[PDB]
């Protein structure tokens, strides 16, 4: 049964698709989506397929040509527009795991134009990797390679593991002791050929000591990071910065880490009759030396983030490019609250590092503002209130000292009933001091980005005549003042046909010549029939993950 | 008015109990594992004819990484993970109470660094694979409680 809808991308949208039952495991959907600004038919192609080796599923998008993409570039050699996207995931005889994430498109634009159901408008990049891993109980072995199509032409340089190869041997009956050992290799290549190639070996064995109290916990861990590079084409980089990367470079470095938990209950008495609470501090010492690692062009570490758990961490960085010089200690606390039938109504934990040395890598030109090298540098805290059964709330944040200010912060509430009838707010924060500091500097210093995050949303449900039921959803910027992302939906339901009709005004692209935000706006009719399957919810959730921010439920 | 804790984190029905799950080499069944015996109990297989025992079959996840918020020009500035676990705990003597964890982290994209950014996220969604087998490990006493009434 045929759809159709009205886009400022496209106009007149519709799209009238024939399904295949190729046989059990696969089958196929095939869909001419004519496009009428473009003057052409897009042929959707789905299939999935199913095996011993898990399921997958693959698409091939075909516009053979585009009216508004022959205008804007006319003296071109084609037009048209495709995607190709294939998902996989299976592990077979549970020692075997395949894994496919593919995502392929004819041009930066593609998401903005046609159809956000694998890829995404809001999307910045195109991921492309496959892996195969070998994995058992005290062992496992994986290696993949993983590509990345940049879309925006402010650059695309994008470094890609071609291949990387991850391994990992865990030993628990060392007596008292447990180890793992943890063995990567993997090489680097850019889309430029202008840029350092490199490739990268590197070995961490790891050795603890945990000690099992009723009430108390600790573990004391010694480790090493073995990294031997090599890197090719430094004749250009090498004369750009001042600082010379190194053709060989190794960097060896150990690690002293310890862990304390202690567990206090009590009863809630004075509060309610027959409660419980639970009250956790922790402390982390943790120490790594100085090692300049300048001569290393960083490939894969970018700076890590720290939530609360996060706080009780042993890495700044992602990757293994730049570890910092860690001399530092942790302390963090864990209120908790169950009530006569042991269910945890309520958290909350905050936790600290204090830093004794600075934290380096020979290459700390992140621009924070101000100079503090040590001390509570870092605070977090998250939190967790179910003040009812159909209330509750979420919210955290990250602090630091170095930034005046907060980095980054959120807050939910919730109401729910049933998953008809539901409504939340929610607002996250993002310093432009932060922007500074974890981003390039267009971000930092250009209009849409540099001005930080400031997000309020509202999304709900209420079912009318049990058929019906609405749906919506507003978010806002509160700095710039403006809307994001904007749904509102309608679906009526029965035991024989599902007809669903919604409206969203989403953000799509920012206009260069007039400096300001462009919109995209779309509204469609949508149909199904029920009754030859169990498929009768009043199809609510669907429509709200279809909106460009999609709605994530808190808790139950 | 305090006092420090009397028993660990897991029921004293549970210190002997069966690990049945539809991946044993998975990245879940891995670091739940790694969680009991971090409680010290005493893990079965599903071989064994011995009794007394409950047995948690572990069910399959799933994991969205869903645009979270966005820069003025409506390019995802923030991703966010969320990590949906749905266990079992069967009572050999008597019933099956269902049980779940869901996690959150999230995180800043950086296209300009897009490998450097994929990483991260491995890792965010390694920590959340132990960040869940915990929930479920505080969710054991929830299970031994509401049971008593029937
Ligand atoms: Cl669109
Ligand atoms: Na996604």
């Amino acid at each position: 049964i045929p759809n159709a809808k009205y886009t400022t991308t496209n106009y007149f949208e519709f799209y009238l698709p024939y399904y295949w039952n190729i046989a059990p495991n696969m089958d196929a959907t095939i869909t001419p989506h004519y496009m009428h600004r473009r003057g052409n038919i897009m042929w959707e192609n789905e299939f999935r397929y199913l095996s011993q080796a898990g399921a997958g599923l693959m698409e091939l998008d075909y516009l053979p040509s585009d009216k508004v993409y022959e205008d804007e570039h006319p003296n071109d050699d084609s037009s048209r527009r495709w995607l190709f996207y294939w998902n996989h995931s299976g592990v077979m005889d549970q020692v075997w795991r395949f894994n496919v994430d593919y995502t392929k498109v004819s041009d930066p634009s593609y998401f903005n134009d046609f159809d956000n159901k694998y890829g995404s408008s809001t999307d910045g990049y195109a991921t492309q990797k496959f892996s195969v891993g070998y994995a058992v109980q005290n062992f496992n072995a994986t290696v993949s390679t993983k590509q990345f199509q940049v879309f925006s032409e402010q650059n695309t340089s994008s470094y890609s593991a071609e291949p990387q190869l991850d391994v990992n041997y865990y030993q628990n009956d060392v007596g008292p002791f447990d180890t793992r050992i943890y063995g990567q290799a993997v090489h680097f290549v850019n889309t430029r050929d202008d840029m350092p190639e490199a490739t990268r070996v590197h070995l961490e064995p790891t050795i603890n000591l945990p000690l099992s109290n009723n009430w108390g916990s600790i573990n004391t861990e010694a480790k090493l990071l073995a990294t031997h590079y090599q890197q090719t084409n430094l004749d250009w980089y090498n004369s750009r910065n001042t600082t010379k990367l190194d053709e060989s470079v190794n960097r060896v470095m150990p690690q002293f880490k310890v862990d304390g938990k202690m567990v206090f209950e009590r009863d809630m008495e004075m509060l309610a009759p027959g409660y419980t609470q639970t009250l956790e501090p922790r402390a982390q010492y943790l120490y790594v030396p100085y090692r300049d690692q300048s001569d290393i062009y960083n490939y894969d570490s970018s700076l890590l983030q720290s939530d609360y758990s996060g706080l009780f961490r042993d890495r700044t960085y992602g990757g293994l490019d730049r570890i910092a010089s860690a001399n530092q200690v942790t302390t963090g606390v864990t209120s908790r609250i169950y009530d006569d039938a042991a269910v945890e109504r309520f958290n909350i934990s905050v936790g600290q590092i204090y830093y004794f040395t600075e934290s380096r890598t020979g290459d700390d030109n992140i621009t924070w503002e101000n100079d503090d090298k040590t001390g509570s540098l870092v605070w977090a805290g998250d939190t967790y209130w179910r003040i009812s059964e159909r209330w509750g709330l979420r919210g955290g944040i990250q602090y630091d000292t170095r930034l005046d200010n907060v980095a980054t912060s959120n807050s939910s509430i919730e109401y729910r009933r049933d998953e008809d009838r539901l409504v939340q707010l929610n607002y996250r924060y993002a310093s432009p001091e932060y922007i500074q500091a974890t981003l390039p500097k267009y971000y930092s210093t250009a209009e849409q980005y540099k001005n930080g995050i400031s997000q309020v949303g509202a999304v709900a449900s209420w079912p009318i005549a049990d058929r019906w039921s609405i749906v919506g959803a507003y978010y806002y910027d509160t700095n710039a003042n403006k809307q994001a992302d904007s749904m509102l939906g309608v679906q009526y339901s029965s035991c024989c046909y599902a007809i669903r009709v919604g409206y969203e005004r989403k953000l799509n692209g920012w206009d260069n010549d007039k400096q300001h935000a462009v919109y995209d706006n779309a509204i469609g009719f949508n149909i199904e029939l029920r009754g030859l399957s169990s498929n009768y919810g009043l199809g609510t959730q669907e429509m709200l993950r279809s909106n460009i921010l999609p709605y994530q439920n808190t808790l139950h | 008015g305090w006092h420090l804790r009397d028993t660990t984190q897991v029921p004293s029905t549970m210190k002997v109990m069966i690990l049945d799950s539809g991946d044993p080499n998975g990245p879940l069944s891995r670091a739940v594992r790694n969680q009991l015996r971090l409680n010290g109990v005493e893990l079965l297989d599903k071989e064994t004819t011995r009794k007394d025992v409950p047995s948690l079959r572990l069910g399959k996840v799933s994991i969205a990484k869903d645009t979270a918020s966005v820069f003025r020009n409506g390019q995802t500035a923030e991703y966010q993970m969320i990590m949906t676990v749905n266990a079992t705990v069967l009572i050999p003597g008597r019933d099956i109470y269902p049980i779940s964890a869901k996690v959150f982290r999230s995180f800043f994209d950086n296209p300009q660094m897009a490998l450097a950014k994929d990483n991260e996220q491995d890792m965010i969604v390694k920590e959340m694979y132990d960040r869940a087998a915990e929930q479920l490990i505080r969710k054991l006493p929830s299970i031994r409680a509401a049971d008593i009434r029937s």
